[PDB]
């Protein structure tokens, strides 16, 4: 067994460059949180008061942690649908809202763009039109899914209108929140939403994996459903404590969680910033515009024609920001780039906007 | 020198600040990527905790014959 | 709006005190995980999954989030919703939670032996599967303990391997207080599963744990989806990025450095065994201790807590007292300890702290 | 030495790197030694060795900030 491949494993460009990945945007750690890494290097915070609170700040009945949205989607699916319900969603879901659903035994039914290019947004008015096809044949639809904000466009979506339709059909509703709780502030009841799941290491500054499961009081008996062996240990929580690092650097970011919400506004200036000043280059802003979040998608038919005609291929876009310090781009890809500049500082917003400009034009 | 080290007992509270204050100027790594020129204003504030590192870091040295 | 019990939360006694909970004396980050925490605490898995699989001699390996969530990826892959899990009688509560999750049934194996031994009877284990198969019950999985958190009683996997063997019968080795101390087997003791923590056993942090299996039932357990034939369905992900898994493999080379030196953490363990079973403890479980896992009883201590001192609560302030941790507060009629990874002048601190305890208190 | 005589200047990340993995390395003084923390000739030199490590690394970044 070769050990060699573990010894020199501390080696990156966290700090040394800058990274525009929208995943890892609203995880990074705060120096409050590092500090209680530090305090918990070996691996008892209030944890029944943190559950409370978070409850609170959703504005939701009750809440659980779990080990990301991954989880947070198989808990309801397995505790709430029978083996072989329908579980009706947008059509820009995340890929862990297909195969959670096909580990709990379910079925999927997409629902589709009321535009597609550029916006590609969701036709939420058209949740109720694949639900009745389902139950005139009839399949009986167990869950009614939405991924608030998208991984793809990052598009928004008016959660309530969906939330409204589900409670005249009596149909539970999970949003999907892991673009969205801890970077926007989100009312649970306000889109009359029965389960909320977050991810703690992608929008509320915490370290992988963890995560946020907010439900309603209706479904409080089964999410929570205590073992008959152990009175006390839940079954679906598999009776976890819930102690480690992510739930510390979760309870240790709160309070920064909490308080950068209210200035999400500032983020989208940043946001905006970015947009109107790159378009001024050949880049076309897809999805819903303007943008009501962080996760951009460009088109950039500038930088095909540049990887046609550069001797990197298309792999000059990923080279040419590595030489700027600049990260969080998939290489060999210039048809089109997702980035996102949340939590930046002003500098360094200007930073990335002017190295791009420079890319563009030095090399023609 | 190290060598001329005698015995004594470490004080984790210092050694807790000490680390503490390096933690607080980790953030200008992220903050100021990828350049990490620092201004007037900002070299204080950085040198600051530098400074104050080293004070803690002198009172457990302290502990071990070494005087300052 | 409180946010107060959020801002003082960076206070512990990680360095200040000396623990002895079980449960975290193989889960305590070597420097060379704490500098790979500060590369990655923020944002060669692929050739990890293959080392480890030669670490427990076993076909193929997957990343979980402990023993908790392993032990649910084989009742959910692999049994139908009614089947019977036959396991030992010292096994951890998550057996029985994760069976309950996947719908199982739980038949349970009795001890060859009680008090003050606690063994559990390998030989049942065929016993206990006639009695269920001949009233039609199907048995879908063999879950064995192999290190019980308990007593601290190591079993012969082989054994119960055998009758696995014989049966047909999928067989599940626990290997949260076994794996990362000691050598293990997989092929040897004829296992087809081995679930593994990696913040109790592996020097990591919690959430960490490892599933291990053989090439048998490798399609069911990475089983990908129809909508995306690349993400493995029970593991919801390719990717299974965090803190912990950084912690496990940079802790990897420390590991399987450190379980060829599991006799000198037996040292340890059997110094601290014969050293208090003078003052008036005797222990419970398989004698000589096999694990760095010790439950002693101890009648002196109930009876200085009865008159007078502050009750049950008097050894546990007379440990703080001297710096020390990892008891229960109250608990008077029987301790749980354990000094694996403890520098032997910590080892003698203990052993004499305690000494010194019994002794002041008359 | 003040905090207030820095004058703008770029921080070590190299350098800054290395002070903080010697605070992580005599870290683990504080876990083989509890609870009394208190050292030898030996564990001293050992000990003080990497905090003198530690300082000399922190003089360093303090030299692009107009320190001597």
């Amino acid at each position: 067994i070769n050990l060699d491949k573990y010894k020199n494993l501390t080696r990156s460009l966290t700090r040394e460059f800058i990274n525009l990945n929208p995943i890892q945007r609203g995880g990074i750690l705060p120096k409050e949180a590092k500090k209680a890494v530090y305090e918990y290097w070996d691996g008892c915070p209030p944890i029944k008061d943190f559950l409370e609170d978070i409850a609170k700040f959703l504005n939701m009945d009750c809440a659980r942690p779990t080990h990301g949205a991954r989880e947070g989607k198989f808990i309801v699916m397995h505790a709430i649908c029978k083996e072989g319900d329908y579980v009706v969603l947008d059509k820009n879901a995340h890929y862990t809202s297909y195969v959670a659903a096909e580990r709990a035994k379910l079925n999927v039914a997409e629902v589709g763009y009321e535009e597609e290019y550029p916006t590609y947004k969701i036709n939420l008015e058209g949740y109720k039109e694949v639900i009745d096809n389902l139950e005139d044949k009839g399949k009986n639809v167990g869950l009614i899914l939405l991924t608030h904000v998208d991984g793809e466009y990052g598009n928004l979506n008016d959660a309530k209108k969906v939330g409204k339709i589900a409670k005249e059909k009596g149909i539970p509703f999970l949003l999907n929140c892991a673009y969205t709780v801890g970077r926007m502030p989100v009312n649970g009841k306000e889109v009359k939403a029965d389960f909320i799941v977050a991810s703690g290491h992608k929008s509320m500054a915490a370290s992988a994996p963890c995560g946020i499961l907010a439900f309603s009081e209706e479904f409080s008996d089964k999410i929570t459903k205590t073992s008959e062996k152990f009175p006390v240990k839940e079954i679906e929580m598999l009776g976890c404590t819930s102690r480690g690092l992510p739930i510390v650097t979760l309870m240790a970011s709160f309070p920064h969680v909490v308080e950068r919400v209210k200035k999400w506004d500032e983020e989208l200036k940043k946001t905006r910033y970015v947009v109107d000043e790159l378009e001024k280059i050949g880049f076309k802003q897809l999805g819903i515009k303007p943008k009501e979040h962080d996760l951009i998608k460009f088109e950039t038919p500038v930088l095909d024609e540049i990887a046609k005609k550069d001797k990197r291929r298309g792999f000059f876009f990923y080279d040419e920001l590595k030489k700027r310090g600049i990260g969080g781009i998939r290489a060999g890809v210039t048809k089109e780039i997702k980035m996102s500049v949340y939590g930046l500082e002003w500098e360094q917003v200007e930073y990335v906007v002017n190295a791009i400009k420079e890319i563009v034009e030095s090399c023609k | 020198s190290y060598k001329d080290a005698k015995p004594g007992k470490i004080d984790v509270n210092e050694f807790k600040k000490a680390i503490y204050l390096l933690i607080e100027a980790d953030d200008f790594l992220y903050k100021k990527a990828p350049k990490h020129e620092l201004n007037e204003e900002e070299a204080k504030e950085f040198c600051k905790l530098i400074i104050k590192c080293q004070e803690h870091l002198n009172k457990i040295l302290a502990n071990f014959g070494f005087e300052f």
